[PDB]
RNA sequence: AACGUGUCGCGAUGGAUGACUUGGCUUCCUAUUUCGUUGAAGAACGCAGUAAAGUGCGAUAAGUGGUAUCAAUUGCAGAAAUUCAAUUACCGAAUCUUUGAACGCAAACGGCGCAUGGGAGAAGCUCGUGUCAUCCCCGUGCAUGCCAUAUUCUCAGUGUCGA
RNA sequence: CACGAGUUGUUCGGAAACUGAGCACAACGUUAUAUCGUUUUGUUAGGAAAGUGAAGGUGUGUCGCCAUAACUGAAAAGGGGCAACAGAGAACCUGGGAUUAUAUUCCAAAAAGAAAUUGCAUGUGGGA
RNA sequence: GAUGUGGCCUGGAGGUUAGGACGAAGCUUAUGGCGUGAGCCUAAGAUGGACCGGCCUCUAGUGCAGAUCUUGGUUGGCGUA
RNA sequence: CCAAAGAAGGUGUUAGCCCAUUGAGCCAUAAACCUGAGCGCCUCAUGAAAAGCGAGUAGCACUGUUUGGGAAUGCAGUGUCAAGUUGGCAGGUAUUUGUCUGCCAAAGUUAAAUACAGAGUAGGAAGACCGAUAGCGAACAAGUAGCGUGAGCGA
RNA sequence: AGACCUGAGUGUGGCAGGACUACCCGCCGAACUUAAGCAUAUUACUCAGCGGAGGAAAAGAAAACAACCGUGAUUCUCUCAGUGAGCGGCGAGCGAAGAGGGAACGAACUCGUUGCCGAAUCGGGUCUUACAAGGCCUUGAGUUGUGGCACAAAU
């Protein structure tokens, strides 16, 4: 019957690793993420929570080149003479 | 061309061969099939290990087997030829 | 089983890696914090599902 | 200037200062002598100065720096020190605000130093 | 061991290639020796020995750059330079109006403000 | 933008600045000024200008003047 | 008697309270303050003598270079004062792995190409050399669309003409 | 629980390299909005998506025609991909005293050995 | 249900007076005194180890016994099923 | 004993004189910025001494929507659609006439006062705010551990 | 033969793509709720959705107010004004604009057209230290029109 019983009746996965995010999410048979919508170009984003924009936001990583870029424009590009 | 760092052929075979192992089963395969064992570049292949064998230590590999290991390293089974004895390169090496 | 994408595998081996006790050293620094790892995993309580 | 208006600001700027600033912040004032040759008041502790203690259990104690821990906040003096458990010797720590240097470690950037603080 | 910068600076492009090929060769063998257990002065020869690696491609790779940025100064090659050896800027910045382009007037513009000139002057 | 004649011609020099990116889809073009009401100005357009949006700020927000 | 009931003194369990706050929230101000195909933001792997997380960094990997400082760092170990090797701060010079708008083609594949430069080559050839077939490795270019352009490139049309 | 180890391939499974139920990049169209629709009934797109090269001419080498480089092309309708670890396909199989743990994956000159298959080359033997 | 109270209590702010390493807040009580009461004060800690009291005014996230209240801990049932 | 410094941080108890701080001032400097539109040289520019002006547009009609806009404030679709020789638009009750006022649509660029109602960079100033069940979910290796197939949830 | 027009294919030089999105601009767009029921109304031209930029954006230089003794681009502030405006099952409720005191402001310019010219233009090479607002050369674009002079702050 449905419950105990048909919890050993679930096989495989609907969902593995995503390339672009890595969360677990990506669809296999519609070969499309849940989280970020890749392969789609644009990534989700929805106003309705804000807390999931806010735990993917710029910022939430590492910034490799947003903090050097940022570190230039502070100093107004200088350069040797 | 874009790329305009100097990048040397004289260092690849010292990226490709990390460092030897001391285990047991290295040292059996030492003293008994004339095997080195070494922890190599994962994304290396057995071509480009026998190149490097011969480029570092001199000698001539003429078999190599290649596992890539629970821990994310690749391991090289390298076999000499009969000219050459694994014993005294693994002293050579300081194994 | 047997068959698992080599990425998975590189995925598996870091987090067998990272399953380790603190280095005793560690307790001893100035102004430590940390005793246990706390994020150490054991496979049959936490699923890595990779 | 670590201290400002906001308490929490200053505190923060001290205990989190990086190296320099708290060699800095871990000046003793120098002897009498040095202070009438020098006209400074007081000089960063350095490895290897002639210091003596002024506060503290120590007062009266006299030793070499050996140790400027600096993530401590204290200086180890040679002479400064007692027995553990076992017997072994170990040197207690001191704040350097709690010592009086009484000979210099002279180097040439501590000359210029020097010269950069004189007040004549 | 270590490697003085300005000895470096003052080396050739062979030399310093050959410096680096026998430092790399000292670095393998001391990844050996801390396989092999080894004695701890050994292995705190590894970081100095890795940090004069650095400052040896280091060189190579200014002097390098400096020589490039060099050859394609010429209006000849400067419209094929690559675009690493470019000036980076910002997106924004390198697609913006330069002020020479900002600046540019009409002839009836100029000739308004030769003729009505801004000036200076003061009220008693 | 990028051609050198636009972006050394005063006339339309202006264009290559990066305020007018995608100036057809904000509404700033003729057409897009026209459904927005920006043909007429005074009593026709009072409750439209700047925007609908900017005199409904104007209109709905609550002042707090510092004392009151 | 015993269970059990009180009261007091002392213990245990349990972490309230009070003090202390490198945190939060709120308000205000300054300015040559606003990322990315010159590859961003996010993902992922890795890097220390010792190193799980975290931090920092990218095969130059808890950092290279430069400028200021002026003798440390620090759990242990190792090394050991004028720029030249300390350590901190800052930044002009550099490095910057696999990805990702990701863009040669794919992808639960660390896969497979086409051009073009290289590299290594124990067969063969040539006198241990040099050269080097298959195989292997590396760099660069190669998505689509659009704009401009061709010292005036190659074309198509029972389009309009002209010879 | 702690420490130290262990997974070895030309032939095994996958990919390289097949199509299937199907998917949907391009293209086109639609939509205020592409994050929508079409995309195998031989098959995209009002749609010029072939960059290949039969025979010729010219030149090189090979012989007495063949191969190689160029100019003119016969022919070829219907873009690019993915989707099967049970369909298609697929050249290795015994012995071992060869481990603590791997083996149709390790074994070295008497390979314990016996093979099968690719790619490229050198001679041999025959033809161009 | 209304109202009054030189009516009590709590965290902050202007003032003003004090106190504290010869022990501050917190905590404990067969520990007494005062008040009709809310409470206040003293005493003793064989408690604590650094802040803080009174009065006038200003201010508020200002008083708990119960909301099948919230969180944390404990608990008889029970050495039982 | 200082004070042109009493400034509030640290140091083993409550510190102006133990330390750091709290000034005038000194040194250095890619460009950009400011200064007889700073000051020279070459080059290059440069000053004065009759016609008609925005057409599927504006209007009208119908329908929708929006507005305080009410015989219709603005806009949209479709229909059909001008005038400029006495022109056109506006003048908040529809129509037809006159007379007056303003103004000259259907092309474009423009600083500053204004926002930052869950952004970001580099710095500052703080507070009659909270004081670890409070204050951000997070004073801690917190968007972490952990849960869910997943969107997400979340100490 | 060749030319033009309309379309392709390659080389060369570039740009777009994503992120952020608190404020700002365009579209799309609810319901809970209130009306003590509820359908217009309200919430609200709001939330959610899609697209776009900046350091601010948008607006801005009268086809504007007004009816004055007149004012004079835009934006914003206080007031106008919760209004003897006005819109509303004229219910619940919504609801602005002139003027006046101010902030800011060297604030003004550019096309098209019409007249007079007519390649005087723009890209490429190359030389001046120079991808010069320069000189020479170039059918290469361009006469199916680039550019110059004048138009009320003019004469
Ligand atoms: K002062
Ligand atoms: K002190
Ligand atoms: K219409
Ligand atoms: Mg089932
Ligand atoms: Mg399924
Ligand atoms: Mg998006
Ligand atoms: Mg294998
Ligand atoms: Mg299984
Ligand atoms: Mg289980
Ligand atoms: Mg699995
Ligand atoms: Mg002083
Ligand atoms: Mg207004
Ligand atoms: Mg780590
Ligand atoms: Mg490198
Ligand atoms: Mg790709
Ligand atoms: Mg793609
Ligand atoms: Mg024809
Ligand atoms: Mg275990
Ligand atoms: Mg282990
Ligand atoms: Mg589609
Ligand atoms: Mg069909
Ligand atoms: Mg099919
Ligand atoms: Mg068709
Ligand atoms: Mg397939
Ligand atoms: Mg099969
Ligand atoms: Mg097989
Ligand atoms: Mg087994
Ligand atoms: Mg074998
Ligand atoms: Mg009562
Ligand atoms: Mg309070
Ligand atoms: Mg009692
Ligand atoms: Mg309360
Ligand atoms: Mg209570
Ligand atoms: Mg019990
Ligand atoms: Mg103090
Ligand atoms: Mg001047
Ligand atoms: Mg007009
Ligand atoms: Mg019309
Ligand atoms: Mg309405
Ligand atoms: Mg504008
Ligand atoms: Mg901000
Ligand atoms: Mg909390
Ligand atoms: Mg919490
Ligand atoms: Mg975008
Ligand atoms: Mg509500
Ligand atoms: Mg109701
Ligand atoms: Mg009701
Ligand atoms: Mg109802
Ligand atoms: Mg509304
Ligand atoms: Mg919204
Ligand atoms: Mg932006
Ligand atoms: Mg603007
Ligand atoms: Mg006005
Ligand atoms: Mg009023
Ligand atoms: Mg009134
Ligand atoms: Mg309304
Ligand atoms: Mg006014
Ligand atoms: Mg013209």
């Amino acid at each position: 019957t449905k419950g105990t019983t048909s919890m050993g009746q679930r096989h495989g996965r609907t969902h593995i690793l995503c390339r672009r995010c890595g969360r677990n999410s990506y669809h296999v048979q519609w070969e499309r993420c849940a989280a970020c919508a890749y392969p789609r170009a644009s990534r989700r984003r929805y106003n309705w929570s804000v807390k999931a924009i806010k735990r993917r936001r710029t910022g939430t990583g590492r910034c490799r080149y947003l903090k050097v870029v940022n570190r230039r424009i502070a100093n107004h590009f200088k350069t040797p003479k | 061309s874009n790329r305009v760092t100097v990048e040397s052929k004289d260092i690849a075979a010292f990226n490709v061969i990390r460092y030897p192992l001391t285990t047991d089963k290295a040292m059996k395969k030492i003293e008994e099939n004339n095997t080195l064992t070494f922890i190599v570049d994962s994304r290396a292949n057995k071509t480009e290990i026998k190149k490097a064998m011969r480029k570092l230590y001199q000698v001539k590999a003429v078999k190599v087997n290649t596992l890539i290991r629970p821990d994310g390293l690749k391991k090289a089974y390298i076999r000499l030829s009969a000219a050459h004895d694994a014993l005294d390169t693994a002293n050579k090496i300081g194994l | 089983g047997r068959f698992k994408p080599l990425a998975v595998k590189k995925k598996y081996a870091k987090k067998m890696n990272q399953n380790k006790p603190v280095p005793y050293w560690i307790r001893l620094r100035t102004g430590n914090r940390i005793k246990w790892n706390e994020k150490r995993r054991h496979w049959r309580r936490t699923k890595l599902n990779y | 200037s670590i201290k400002c208006g906001s308490r929490r600001k200053a505190r923060r700027a001290h205990f989190q200062a990086p190296s320099h600033v708290r060699r800095v912040l871990m000046s003793a004032p120098l002897s009498k002598e040095l202070r009438a040759k020098y006209n400074v008041r007081a000089m960063p502790v350095r490895k290897d100065d002639e210091v003596i203690v002024k506060r503290g259990t120590f007062k009266g104690r006299e030793g070499k720096v050996t140790a400027c821990y600096r993530l401590k906040w204290v200086i180890l003096i040679d002479k400064v020190n007692r027995e553990k458990a076992n017997g072994s010797t170990v040197a207690v720590g001191i704040h350097p605000s709690n010592v009086e240097i009484t000979k210099l470690k002279l180097t040439h950037h501590r000359k210029s130093i020097l010269e950069r603080k004189d007040r004549s | 061991h270590h490697m003085k910068i300005k000895d470096l600076r003052e080396k050739s492009k062979d030399d310093l290639l050959k410096t680096l090929t026998e430092y790399k060769k000292e670095l393998s063998q001391l990844r050996v020796v801390q396989q092999t257990g080894g004695a701890e002065t050994r292995l705190g020869r590894i970081r100095p020995i890795r940090k004069s690696i650095a400052r040896i491609l280091t060189v190579l790779n200014q002097n390098e750059r400096s020589n490039l940025k060099m050859f394609y100064a010429d209006r000849k090659l400067r419209c094929k330079t690559p675009k690493v050896l470019r000036t980076k800027l910002t997106h924004r910045r390198r697609l913006a109006l330069k002020e020479n382009e900002k600046n540019r007037k009409t002839s009836r513009q100029m000739r308004q403000a030769h003729k009505f000139p801004k000036r200076v002057y003061a009220v008693k | 933008p990028m051609c050198k004649t636009i972006r050394r011609d005063p006339r339309i020099n202006w264009i290559v600045n990066s305020v007018h990116k995608h100036r057809e889809q904000r509404g700033l073009t003729s057409a897009g000024r026209k459904h927005r009401g920006l043909r007429h100005k005074g009593h026709k357009a009072s409750k439209l200008r700047p925007s609908y949006r900017a005199a409904w700020r104007r209109n709905n927000r609550i002042v707090f003047l510092r004392k009151r």
